[PDB]
């Protein structure tokens, strides 16, 4: 209600705790469908073509839920009653259980919700579209979204959270503009995810054939140092949005076979005349169902993470995530050993359960994982940042007369910069001299020809350091 | 229900008497002791049974009541003991034991427990040592007998 | 960053009309150690274990101005083992003027309350200061 | 107290309908029992199927708790609207939920796992919530709800 | 004090005319009270009928930002003035009707031959008559009282009373919500009591409580502070030179009042420059006319703060 | 105001000729602390009550002139148990030569007198000083 008297008001509403960060090097975007879209007096979703698309900076999930909604009903939620009876008929024991037959592709609102709680910072959201109930999904919408985030310059981190309902084709397309464009851009990183076999129960070893699949999709082969994959799904603990007439209900006795009842939930709710006791016991059930996401936006909260607790150039691997029940498959080492290294160079990265642990990233290596460079994320990661801001610090000498004062200014603020870095421990050396050079000069990186057309030439080298992936022990027995 | 425990230096002693309870040096002690009941019971083992044995009651016992004071030159309670004492001539009286707080609903002194001790009579008296090269206070000591004492429910 | 905090800017809630002070201590907390070994160890000296909890009392000083008696009448609300109790809150601020750590006292009162000293060639302020009991204190910082 | 006698005679039989309906309105009862007197059988509200509020007690110790932390916050009305006064009513609130912890109402073997209070910017409240005048608060409690059943299980043991 | 036996078209105009001259002055602010039912006892939601009257008294519409108006009258502890002679004596039997006697407290006195033991019942009886007072005397006090203790850039409101028994009404949140927010903008603040507390005053509003400046007491009582002060301070600048060393000295003065105001804690921002500005120059806040026929312009600029009112909670359970 | 005061200007009221000292000091109120705790509380830290009060000596300092023998004389007043007894105030001035702070000492009476030290080449005054038992002190401001 509105408040008028200057006292305290106390309302009882239910939901989950609040949560939120500051965070200074990962700013994602997320491309996707949402529910409301409605900013100021435009509603960015007023026409059916003619679609406004442009990017909102956005710092936490009120603000979110501000502009943009939360989420639509499920309509394929099921609840299975089971009774154990006498000979007679006389029932001696009732249980229920839910399950869900096909969930709905549109999920940012959750992806959202999982981002936050795992420690993410201020993003940026890109709406494509309002949400239906018809579940379609376009590739020339994400594209459009795509191509409109290429004007802010502040993202960092790539995310399409819906892309896993996508065909191979029109994923690979997809995942090409985005490897493309951040080739272009020089200063962006993409996060995917691996296509799952869409069944229930998933059968045994679907890893495999899934990796296979994956390794035949045609990317840029000289893009692939922009991005990294991961897998597979996870099962974490927040609840769907549905509609109470539209959950169906079965039964079954003495282990039988189910059979559908003629109510739906409203026809037990005692508002209407129906039992409650079993409609209790129905709620009951369809709260315990497990809620299942794609791994990246909890893997850009755990990059965040990383970068705020131990520094950018760091592996962001060997961590917890948060908020998680379960892996949906268990992966041995037998197997990652063809996921880690492959002659093709495309690894992808695995998040395992570990006893008294909990569930881990592990792996920390590109898509040009034979690259003798480029293999790993931290340092290309630390590379982009390095170099976005040198170009932040050199932008205000454009348009200053070409002269070696101007070249003396820029070199020093180039030398600060990078003895500053020298200093937290992120480049390697004893002293700043073994660990960069900065270079510039008539004859030396110039000739005078860019001189006169109005370019200066600055050569800069920069000494990093690589983690160790393998431990090894012997054991032996000593002389008494 | 409670959270913190009474104090025990805020007190007060009345004699129910001759006519004590008005006399306000009679109230005014240093100390009070002597406030225990004890139950004396006899041990019988029964043959055949090796776990345990049995207690039975038997008869209730009392402590006597001890007063202390600084030395007062004249007072009406020690002419009472002394004639208990001297001519053998006895008259036992009731006693109120009580312990004070303060209640407020401004503030006031007001009873938080007491008891009834019956039929008290004299049993000792006595006065510390005198020496010269000590400071030190006079002080008087007097112990009493009774029959029982009850709680003021 | 790679810069630490002065202290020289914080703030103190107590119940009282004027929430500035010249010195804050006693801001500690303690545990006890209980050793213990038995007679076949190939250890020669003792195990440790935790024991019960130790807070130190907290004092606090302050300049006197004219007509504030906070400090005594606090004091003199103590009744025969009654008094009133009071939350006390502690902070450090920024360049902001905004929080950074919090200290959190729950049910404090105060023990002694000690006036100033007089001397006629002294250049000084006149400085009262009080001592203050209390169960447990808390830290949070972010 | 001072009781003789109910009216009518209630068996468990009768009282099987009262206290389980599938309209959730169930009446509790008065009952005798034998070298005991007349006792108070039944402490389920008008809303017997609520999963939340079923219990009399939960609800009463909510409302106890509400009224006074609505009393403990009352001085801090017209405040000014800063992280000030935010530090100040949120210690206010952690002090008496810590006290209550401590009396046993709470569960929980440490007050983290009984309880958690939050307010602040872009947590709890929003920017122009602020230019209006009022402050958001965010409060959990964990509490205990009694047993109602007994089932003893006999068998001949082997001599 | 007296307003309330006044008319209500003679209180109008009082309060136009007092309206009226606060907005002359630039340096005053009024205190009302509400008019009541004279009726003994008074009946349920009488505060409804009082306020729909209150609504419809014309007062000038752009000088109601210079009041405030209080609700309802107190019970004090303070005695009558009486003379022995003029008291009527009645008696009543076993709840019977009453009877008026043929005597005063004279001829029960004792010195006149009366019957001294129903005298002191007598006395002892008047003495115990509590007193009935508008509430604006009480309001002023504790205005002196809270710039004494906070500042006056606080609300005076969240105080208790002295000296009182009770409120003549009880004012519930639902008629509350009526009182402090209308269509109309005339706001009433109210005295209620709280159990464990007292008698306090709720509300911190003005009669414009639609103005998106000048809703609250606080703001209006600090600006006038500061208003007279710095007319005080630049007033021994009359009859100078009009010269620009004049207007430096009298731009350094307003500077530093408002420094020391901003150290004082009554001004927002981290710093002086973020609190305050003061300006002053030929072709920016003067043109040479008013330069030459003996005028100074002086522009000043004051950020300040206000105060919340609402404070609301969200209790859920836990997962265990 | 904003600006603290001074401790240069004050004034004693004893019983005596002269109100000038050069030291004042002693003037503190102490209260003390009991402990308790039950088995099992989920609280391994004890509690803490209200206990008795605990007041200190005063001690006071003066230039010796000539002709002036009054702290002798009060001290000697003892008899074996009995003493004169004497209402001691103490107050703090403004620049108007006003109070602004006082304290109140109820029963005062003498336990120790100290003489001056004499060294030949000392460039210093003779200082006697006395030391003072009172039941009970209070504080008034304003």
């Amino acid at each position: 209600s509105t408040y008028k008297t200057p006292g305290v008001y106390i309302e009882e509403i239910s939901k989950f705790p609040p949560s939120i960060a500051q965070v200074e090097t990962a700013i994602p975007a997320f491309i996707g469908y949402t529910q409301i879209a409605k900013v100021g007096v435009e509603n960015f979703h007023t026409d059916a073509d003619n679609l406004i698309l442009r990017p909102v900076r956005i710092t936490s999930l009120l603000e979110y839920e501000q502009f943009f909604g939360k989420a639509i009903n499920e309509t394929t939620i099921q609840v299975v009653i089971q009774d154990t009876t006498d000979s007679r008929g006389n029932l001696t024991e009732r249980k229920a259980s839910a399950r869900i037959t096909s969930p709905s592709p549109h999920n940012l609102y959750y992806s959202m919700q999982a981002y936050f709680a795992n420690g993410g910072g201020p993003c940026y959201i890109v709406s494509v579209g309002p949400m239906s109930n018809t579940g379609t999904i376009q590739l020339e919408a994400l594209q459009n979204g795509l191509a409109e985030v290429a004007k802010e310059d502040e993202v960092t981190l790539l995310v399409f959270p819906e892309s896993q309902s996508l065909s191979d084709e029109n994923y690979a397309a997809l995942m090409s503009a985005a490897l493309e464009q951040c080739a272009n851009l020089q200063d962006r990183f993409t996060v995917m995810d691996l296509k799952l076999p869409a069944t229930r129960p998933i059968p045994a070893n679907a890893i495999v054939g899934a990796s296979n699949a994956f390794r035949d999709l045609s990317l840029p082969q000289d893009n692939l140092k922009y991005g990294a994959c991961y897998a597979p799904d996870i099962e974490t603990i927040f609840n769907y949005f549905y509609q109470e007439d539209a959950v169906t209900i079965f039964r079954s006795v003495n282990g039988g076979a189910e059979e559908q009842d003629t109510l739906t939930m409203a026809g037990y709710n005692p508002a209407n005349g129906g039992d409650g006791i079993q409609y209790a016991l129905i709620e009951s059930a369809i709260d315990q169902l497990p809620l299942i996401l794609p791994p990246s936006p909890l893997v850009v909260g755990q990059y965040a993470r990383t970068d705020n607790t131990r520094g950018v150039w760091k592996a962001p691997a060997n961590v917890a995530l948060s908020s998680v029940i379960k892996p949906v498959l268990k992966i041995t080492n037998e197997q990652q050993n063809n996921l880690n290294v492959h002659p093709t160079g495309k690894s992808i990265n695995a998040i395992r359960a570990f006893t008294g642990k909990g569930t881990l990233i592990w792996g920390a290596r590109t898509l040009a994982g034979n690259d003798n460079e480029w293999r790993y994320v931290s340092v290309r990661r630390f590379f982009n940042m390095a170099e976005e801001s040198i170009k932040k610090g050199s932008e205000p000498f454009v348009f200053e007369p070409n002269d070696a004062n101007t070249w003396t200014k820029v070199k020093a603020m180039i030398e600060n910069f990078l003895t500053l870095q020298w200093r937290a421990g992120a480049l390697a050396g004893a002293k700043p001299e073994q660990a960069f050079y900065v270079k510039i000069g008539l004859n030396e990186t110039m000739t005078a020809l860019d001189i006169l057309e109005g370019r200066m030439i600055v050569e800069i080298g920069m000494a990093v350091v690589r983690p160790a992936e393998f431990i090894i022990l012997k054991f032996s027995h000593k002389m008494q | 229900i409670r959270t913190y425990p009474p104090v025990s230096f805020f007190f007060e002693v009345v004699f129910q008497g001759e006519n004590l309870d008005k006399d306000v040096v009679e109230t005014r002690f240093q100390s009070v002791t002597g406030l225990s009941v004890d139950m004396q019971t006899e041990t019988l083992k029964e043959g055949g049974e090796n776990r345990f044995e049995h207690i039975l009651p038997v008869r209730t016992k009392y402590d006597p009541l001890v007063l202390k004071r600084g030395l007062v030159n004249d007072s009406q309670m020690v002419k009472w003991c002394m004639d208990a004492i001297l001519n053998f001539d006895i008259r036992p009286m009731n006693l109120l034991v009580r312990l004070l707080h303060i209640e407020r609903s401004s503030s006031t002194i007001a009873p938080l427990m007491t008891w009834k001790v019956i039929n008290a009579w004299p049993k000792k008296w006595s006065v510390s040592e005198f020496n010269a090269e000590q400071n030190s206070i006079a002080v008087e000591s007097l112990e009493l007998n009774y029959s029982y004492f009850e709680t003021l429910k | 960053a790679e810069y630490p905090l002065p202290k020289f800017h914080f703030q103190v809630d107590w119940g009282g009309s004027r929430l500035g002070f010249t010195e804050v201590s006693g801001l500690d907390v303690e545990t006890e150690v209980i050793e213990y070994r038995e007679g076949n160890l190939p250890q020669y000296h003792k195990l440790k274990m935790p024991g019960m909890q130790k807070f130190s009392n907290i004092t606090m000083k302050r300049g006197t101005f004219q007509g504030d008696n906070d400090f005594y009448k606090w004091w003199n609300t103590v009744a025969l083992n009654t008094i009133e109790r009071r939350d006390l809150t502690i902070s450090l601020l920024n360049e902001k003027h905004e929080p950074v750590v919090v200290w959190k006292v729950n049910r404090a009162w105060p023990t002694k309350v000690q006036s100033t000293d007089l001397k006629g060639d002294g250049n000084e302020v006149a400085i009262e200061s009080i001592e203050v009991a209390h169960e447990g204190l808390t830290i949070q910082n972010g």
